[PDB]
């Protein structure tokens, strides 16, 4: 019974961990989608431009 | 005359939140039919074509 | 003791007060401005107020053309105009569902700006709409477009 | 009055209530005074008229002097639950005649056509350490506000050539009557329906004036619907006369 | 007793004033449920019809 | 005595002539819902019958 309760008190401050750490890494990948979508703005309105 | 000025706008902004409520909770049960009721449709083909 | 108000209290009528000006019609020489207020449902088109923006202070000149309606069917709120590009713009308020005597023709007009004898940019509401459409820019003589979403 | 029979201005004052929310409201009911009767101009400004009508007649004839409409604001003021007064003495003629082709136009606004652009929201994006922004380079200002210098210059230039300075007004003339007229409004005193402090309304054209800027020349007496004060000291500006010490302040 | 109607009334303006506001407020929320609930009809109606 | 009743009788007629009075004007909307409410219900009925 202690070990059952100490070690779910374990895993349960091991899940507040990796779930900032999985909103870590999804705002990785925010981060990065925003970034890209504005360097592919930025190429479309040069190719645009040479379109022209 | 403006301690029932204010409590008639805390009724008129309860009010707003208690509809508003209405209406989201509508929507989403809305939609949740519409997509039960398209699942009725497939089933509705399958059997229709099955006993044809 | 001083003795309170010697007369009985004061009156005023109903269709008087809401003739609004003395004669029925206020006109003012504002800062180069002209303002004239007439009754609404007195005038066949119905105009309430006229704000004639002149571009001095001799009321000869007008900058900027206001025109305000209201209690119209159409429910054309206002009209503004501009004199050197003649330019009409006007936006439409949003319209009840339970109305069965206005025809949707009727409620699909929401803005509509119009300028020269060619162009007209009109514009819709989001949640309003049946095929999609959300504006529409009519230029005579060289294209028509339109803009979809909620398709 | 009409009657010509002497009357108490202090009980001259009767006022009257009505339901209409229109005149329940101390500015919408001066708008709606200033664009519901044409003010017809005091002659002689300078003076006391004739027959000083009550509020009652003063409503029904729909033309008068300062005082007619003063007293009716100031009695409507009084009868809702504000803190009104009414101050006669000297002012502008601009007051009197209604002639404002020089004021402020505050309807020049209402009709203005705002481009609801595509300027879109731009959105709550997270500033996250990881996202870096654009790193600064080598850029000279100098040359920046060369050109904008040069631009405006440009534009001036063309204002210059394509535009005159005819922008005048006909002047309005001098008052002789300035200096002495005899014209009224409507002073607010703060405490009675959440008045802020002593607030000044022109009841000729529905125009609000506050004693520190006010074009008011003279504060010889004030008079209510209960009590008449007197200014023993009217050479100063209304902005150095407390209208809170009306009573014990000597 | 003069005060004493003009307050009346004026309590009274504001009470009536109060169930215009709610009345209108309330049917126009009601008029926006029913707009979401059409708009919903129409689609519904509309993907079920070429389903079919 | 006479004085006495006479501004009550005054005061009485003042109370009566404004109760009269709202009494009168205030009752006018019960029949613009109540109409709303059959409209609306004969609109409803009358195209699903057509359906």
């Amino acid at each position: 019974g202690k070990i059952n309760d100490h070690v779910v008190e374990m895993q349960a401050a091991v899940i507040q961990k990796h779930q900032l750490i999985l909103q870590e890494m999804s705002k990785t990948e925010v981060s990065y989608k925003e970034q890209e979508a504005l360097h592919e703005k930025e190429t479309l309105q040069i190719l645009k431009e040479f379109e022209h | 005359v403006q301690e029932e000025k204010k409590d008639h706008q805390s009724l008129l902004k309860i009010q707003q939140k208690k509809f508003d409520e209405l209406i989201n909770n509508l929507i989403i049960k809305y939609e949740e039919r519409l997509a039960k009721l398209k699942e009725d449709l497939e089933l509705k083909l399958k059997v229709e074509i099955h006993e044809l | 003791d001083m003795p309170p108000p010697w007369p009985p209290k004061i009156y005023i009528d109903k269709e008087k007060f809401l003739m609004g000006t003395p004669l029925g019609e206020g006109t003012v020489y504002y800062n180069k401005v002209k303002v004239d207020n007439y009754a609404p449902y007195s005038q066949p088109d119905g105009l309430v107020q006229k704000i004639t923006i002149f571009q001095d202070y001799k009321r000869l000149k007008v900058k900027e053309y206001r025109y305000f309606y209201k209690h119209r069917s159409d429910k054309l709120s206002i009209r503004r105009r501009y004199p050197f590009e003649f330019k009409t713009i006007e936006e439409y308020e949003p319209q009840k569902y339970e109305n069965k005597t206005i025809p949707q023709a009727l409620q699909q007009w929401r803005q509509v700006i119009q300028i020269d004898r060619h162009l007209r940019i009109i514009k819709y509401y989001h949640n309003r709409n049946h095929d999609g459409l959300i504006e529409r820019v009519e230029q005579i003589g060289e294209k028509t477009m339109m803009f979809y979403q909620n398709r | 009055n009409e009657c010509d029979v002497y009357k108490f201005i202090c009980t001259t004052i009767r006022p009257t209530k009505l339901g209409f929310l229109e005149l329940y409201d101390y500015q919408q009911c001066s708008k709606y005074l200033s664009e519901f009767v044409q003010y017809e101009e005091l002659d002689p400004p300078n003076e006391f008229p004739l027959v000083i009508p009550s509020p009652t007649n003063v409503a029904v004839w729909q033309k008068g002097d300062c005082f007619d409409m003063s007293i009716l604001l100031c009695s409507l003021l009084i009868g809702v639950g504000y803190d009104a007064y009414c101050v006669y003495g000297k002012a502008p003629r601009e007051i009197t005649t209604r002639n404002e082709s020089l004021m402020e136009c505050l309807f020049l606004e209402k009709g203005k056509y705002i481009e609801e652009n595509d300027k879109k929201p731009k959105q709550t994006l997270e500033q996250n350490e990881n996202a870096l922004l654009k790193k600064p380079i080598a850029h000279s200002k100098w040359d920046q506000t060369q050109e904008t210098k040069a631009r405006e210059a440009e534009e001036e230039k063309r204002r210059i050539a394509l535009t005159i300075n005819d922008d005048e007004p006909d002047e309005l003339l001098e008052d002789p009557y300035q200096g002495q007229r005899v014209h009224c409004w409507v002073l607010l005193r703060s405490g009675k329906r959440d008045v802020q402090q002593n607030i000044f309304i022109e009841p000729s054209t529905g125009r609000m004036y506050s004693p520190s800027t006010c074009p008011y020349e003279c504060v010889d007496a004030v008079f209510n619907n209960l009590n008449f004060w007197i200014n023993m000291k009217p050479e100063c500006e209304v902005k150095n006369l407390n209208f809170e010490e009306m009573d014990s302040s000597l | 007793k003069e005060q004493e109607i003009s307050q009346q009334d004026y309590l009274f303006a504001l009470k009536s004033e109060h169930d215009k506001q709610m009345t209108l407020m309330r049917q126009d929320y009601e008029r926006q449920v029913n707009d979401i609930k059409r708009k919903y009809d129409l689609k519904m109606q509309n993907l079920t019809k070429e389903m079919e | 005595v006479n004085i006495l009743e006479t501004e009550f009788d005054l005061e009485r007629e003042e109370m009566v002539k404004t109760h009269k009075t709202q009494l009168k004007e205030l009752e006018d909307m019960i029949e613009t819902v109540k109409e709303e409410d059959k409209k609306k219900t004969e609109e409803a009925q009358n195209e699903f019958s057509q359906f």
